[PDB]
């Protein structure tokens, strides 16, 4: 409940932000849509630009966002734009910026696991300079993927199924329901992003402050889920791609205590899945063992494929 | 002018007796993993 | 013409099988003979050093085409084969495995001969040999291609040979570098491209005729053309035939759209305005003119946008490097023109943009190009996106004609009214 209470604090706190700019969105005037247009535009694109080419140009995106959020003018397509145009713009750009980071993790990272780090660092860095934006991230990240909280949504009695699938985070429309395959990835990419943000820190600026969402939340995550009964395909998948991304940073931090947690899932939580998963979904559970059978004997969890190297930073 | 500190590890304070005994075992007990991170003392 | 190059680029960028859900047809010469089918490498009972190499390079179990091809080739007596399956199904890995099994370790002379249309393609096939047969000490390979100048009187000691068609002929006959009567296996890789040169077809046959009769004849082709099938029969006598229908790709799971724009600067404004509207990871943009592409990519870069540019002047290996970076995420958008325009398999692509419509020469819709271009995104149920830029009524005329062929509505997109754009693909 400590988590569920904290889970609601962020959710209804975001709803407060949905309403603080209420009127900027619900405006149909010509100028009223031009403003709403140019802000969301020049606030959600730099995040889409985040590449793996070089940390040298990755600073441009960071600075362009810091200027935008801090109020300075920012060069957009055509004429420059700033938040100073509207008082509601700030509390609006912070909302749309937050969704983009999870969205970039939703689509890009799900497909391309390595892009999780060059996006996280910018997020983990903007989180420091502007803590308000971070709670908004934790807001959107949590609803779109309640498994990141982590809490498994329980079935409320007397309710239709399509109502319940939406709660699980499945994208659903009038008649279309998102397949499981094209759903599982959307959740991988989200927690692979989450597993990257907690271990990375923005190098530039020389800040003595501390990580806003510390690697402590990575321990609780693994703990909080390993103490409850696993879902068939969701757990054994999410449990893997979280450890692949953040299992190297946790091994260094909580040296022996982390290993204990691994020799548990090996002999206490693996049986908890062999029965739960049917023969038609053992795909995820198999990767999870192939991942640990090595790591346990190798005494080492490989650094995640895609980690930003020194070369990436200087270059 | 102050600069705050961290919470990566949890002090020996704020740590229940059931949790202290978990961190001290050579094996964890299924379903009773402490939520709070371990202390600096027992990284072994 | 450009089929050899397309094959070459397809080799350099292919990272794994192209999965297929069509069942393989088998046309065994003696139908009375039961069908040969395998589901794992253990069943074939390969040599230890050979199976060691197979598992070494990442193969868990035979591919769909290999489930029928491998046993048929390893069966006794030696049975010939003509295989037809699209590029990327495992054809090359198949006859490389077959070769290394039939060879004898101690005998220092050519026992297996492969014909590749070109020198570059020969190298790629050679690389698969070196990998799969890395656990075969003393087993070497010799490249019998133009440019491999050799001194008269020399005798080859390699147990395998690979070379272009015109030169391999010289090796065996006039220069006496090879004795054809010791060849136990013969392959003609990529017959689909082999026929593109009239000289190659004749030179390949003449070589095939100098071989013994007990020599296992093998031929492979990506396409099912008639000119191929007519050519394959002349090369492989008393043959078996294996066919695998090309994976048909559809638009069932893609949402198609388009935008009306007055000029290029509006097509560009239309594109930039979209980027803030929806989740867009990486996307491709196909243009009509090389002058326009270089402009667009420049205009894109100018806005602080990481873009990759594919142009025809670039070498083949250079095209691959840009593509590889594109897959690695180094570049987030690829603007191309006539270079690899059918469809490139980059997985993190969320949107396909047709800055100009896929136009065939003569000014008609290029439906094959349009289908493959989007067929790549959204296979086996993935959701993709398609946006067509219309700059005139003639371009608009083509759009409805494409809409006719595929029977899917390409709905209108107004790049204004963000609310609508957010709804486009999520
Ligand atoms: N059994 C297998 N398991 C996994 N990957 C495989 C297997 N067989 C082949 N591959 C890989 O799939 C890709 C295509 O292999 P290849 O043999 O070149 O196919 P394709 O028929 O052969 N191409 P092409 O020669 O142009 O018609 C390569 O990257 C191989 O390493
Ligand atoms: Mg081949």
């Amino acid at each position: 409940d400590i988590t569920m209470q904290w889970y609601q604090q962020l959710q209804d706190a975001s709803m407060q932000c949905v309403l603080t700019f209420e009127g900027l969105t619900n405006s149909k005037d010509s100028q009223a849509k031009k403003i709403k247009m140019d802000l969301q535009k020049a606030a959600t694109i730099p995040v889409s630009q985040i590449s793996t080419i070089a940390g040298s140009k990755l600073k441009e995106i960071f600075d362009k966002i810091h200027s935008l959020l801090s109020g300075k003018p920012v060069q957009s397509g055509g004429r420059s734009v700033s938040v100073t145009l509207n008082p509601q713009g700030l509390d609006f750009v912070q909302y749309k910026l937050a969704e983009k980071f999870v969205k970039q993790g939703e689509e890009e990272v799900a497909s391309h696991h390595e892009a999780a780090f060059p996006i996280a660092v910018v997020a983990s860095g903007i989180w420091e300079l502007h803590p308000r934006v971070g709670d908004l991230i934790l807001a959107h990240l949590h609803k779109k993927c309640p498994y990141s909280v982590p809490f498994y949504p329980t079935f409320k009695e007397g309710m239709a199924l399509e109502d319940y699938q939406r709660m699980l985070g499945y994208q659903v429309k009038d008649s279309k329901v998102e397949q499981q395959d094209n759903f599982l990835k959307r959740m991988s990419g989200m927690i692979r992003l989450y597993a990257a943000i907690i271990q990375l820190r923005w190098p530039y600026g020389n800040r003595q402050e501390i990580h806003p969402h510390g690697l402590n939340h990575g321990w609780r995550w693994l703990a909080q889920i390993l103490n409850m009964e696993p879902l068939s395909d969701v757990t054994a998948t999410l449990l893997f791609d979280f450890l692949e991304v953040c299992g190297n940073a946790l091994m260094k931090q909580y040296q022996v205590q982390f290993w204990k947690m691994l020799i548990l899932i090996k002999e206490d939580y693996f049986p908890r899945i062999e029965a739960i998963t049917s023969s038609g979904q053992m795909g995820s559970f198999i990767r999870l063992k192939q991942f640990l059978e090595k790591c346990l004997q190798h005494k080492d969890i490989p650094v995640p494929k895609g980690f930003l190297t020194s070369s990436f930073w200087r270059s | 002018i102050i600069a705050t500190d961290n919470v990566l590890f949890t002090p020996r304070d704020k740590l229940t007796v059931e949790e202290l005994e978990q961190f001290q075992s050579k094996k964890f007990t299924l379903g009773k993993i402490p939520l709070k991170p371990p202390p600096l003392e027992l990284l072994n | 013409e450009d089929r050899a190059a397309q094959s070459l680029l397809n080799k350099l960028i292919r990272s794994n099988l192209v999965d297929n859900t069509n069942q393989v047809e088998v046309l065994q010469r003696d139908p009375n003979s039961p069908l040969y089918s395998v589901k794992s490498f253990e069943e074939l009972r390969l040599k230890p050093q050979l199976l060691q190499g197979v598992y070494a390079m990442g193969f868990n179990r035979p591919s769909k085409i290999q489930e029928n091809a491998l046993p048929l080739m390893l069966a006794e007596p030696p049975q010939n084969l003509i295989a037809q399956s699209q590029s990327g199904t495992g054809k090359t890995a198949a006859f490389v495995l077959a070769m290394l099994s039939q060879v004898e370790p101690a005998n220092k002379y050519p026992q297996c001969l492969c014909l590749s249309p070109t020198y570059e393609l020969a190298l790629q096939t050679g690389k698969v040999i070196e990998q799969m047969g890395k656990f075969y000490p003393e087993l070497k390979l010799a490249y019998a291609v133009r440019g491999n100048k050799l001194e008269r009187g020399q005798k080859i000691s390699e147990q395998i040979v690979i070379g272009t068609p015109g030169t391999v002929l010289d090796w065996c006959s006039k220069l006496k570098f090879i004795d054809p009567k010791k060849i136990k296996v013969f392959v003609l890789d990529e017959a689909d491209v082999m026929i593109a040169t009239q000289g190659h077809q004749d030179q390949s046959i003449r070589i095939q005729r100098m071989l013994p009769r007990n020599c296992q004849m093998l031929l492979f082709s990506a396409t099912f053309e008639d000119s191929v099938w007519k050519f394959a029969q002349k090369v492989v006598p008393d043959p078996n035939v294996i066919k695998l229908k090309r994976e048909e790709e559809t638009l069932d799971t893609i949402k198609q759209y388009y935008v009306l724009c007055s000029s290029r600067d509006e097509k560009f404004q239309a594109l930039c305005n979209l980027y803030g509207a929806i989740t867009i990871a990486q996307a491709m943009i196909f243009c009509h003119t090389r002058k326009t592409a270089s402009w667009l990519a420049a205009e894109l870069s100018k806005e602080g946008h990481q873009v990759a540019l594919l142009s025809g002047e670039m070498m083949v290996e250079q095209r691959a490097a840009v593509i590889e970076r594109f897959r690695e995420g180094k570049e987030k958008v690829l603007v191309t023109t006539n270079v690899c325009a059918r469809g490139i398999d980059v997985e993190q692509v969320s949107v396909v943009i047709n800055f100009d419509l896929p136009v065939d020469k003569d000014g008609n819709p290029d439906n094959e190009t349009y289908l493959h271009r989007i067929g790549r995104t959204g296979r086996f149920g993935k959701r993709g996106l398609a946006v067509n830029m219309v700059d005139s009524k003639h371009s608009m005329n083509i759009l409805n004609r494409i809409q006719e062929h595929f029977n899917k509505k390409i709905e209108r997109l107004d790049t204004d009214d963000l609310d609508e754009i957010e709804k486009i693909a999520n």
